[PDB]
Parts: structure tokens; sequence; C-alpha cells
């Protein structure tokens, strides 16, 4: 956590129980509007 | 304060004379009566 992070890092929650595939399709919408965007660079999901 | 409470007695000669064993006598009053938690489930993501 201090030498190799210069991205920012953040956690999106399902606050109320609508599935995993929910919270992917969100994941989902969140990274492709992400991609048009200017001043944001390489964001990706982090994990599997 | 003190209450009056119900007592069961539980003849051994009975149960021996109707081949009813003591330890099924037991397990049947408790969960009948007593109630037991048995093993859990999920409801919207959380296990009750």
């Amino acid at each position: 956590e201090l030498g190799v992070t210069a991205g920012f890092n953040l956690q999106l929650k399902d606050s109320s129980g609508q599935g995993h595939e929910k919270l992917i399709a969100a994941r989902n919408t969140i990274l492709g509007l992400a991609s048009q965007d200017k001043r944001l660079v390489g964001v990706r999901p982090n994990g599997q | 304060e003190d209450t009056p409470q119900y007592q069961i007695n539980v003849d051994q000669a009975q149960a021996g004379a109707m081949g009813v064993s003591i330890a099924e006598i037991n397990n049947t009053m408790r969960i009948a009566w007593g109630g037991s938690y048995i093993n859990d489930f999920v409801d919207r993501g959380r296990v009750k």
C-alpha cells in the first residue's frame, strides 16, 4: 500500500441482495462509461 | 419472584414395557416443545 500504487482504488458495493449478476452488470456499465472519459486512464476490474 | 412450574415424570418401567428408549423420549420432548436450531439457509445473500 505505499510504493507501487499511483492510481486510485475503489469498492463498488451491492447494498441490497441483488445478486452477483446485477453487481457485475453495474461494474460493466461503470467501466464502459469510464473508458469514454478524457481525465481517467486504464480503469479495470481488480478481480477474476 | 418464585413462580409455579410444571414437572414431567417419565416412567422407566412403562417405557421399557412399551419398548421406548429414554433417550428417544428426551429427544422428542426437546424438539417438540423446546424447539431446536438445525442449520442455515440464505435469504437475499445473507445466511439465516
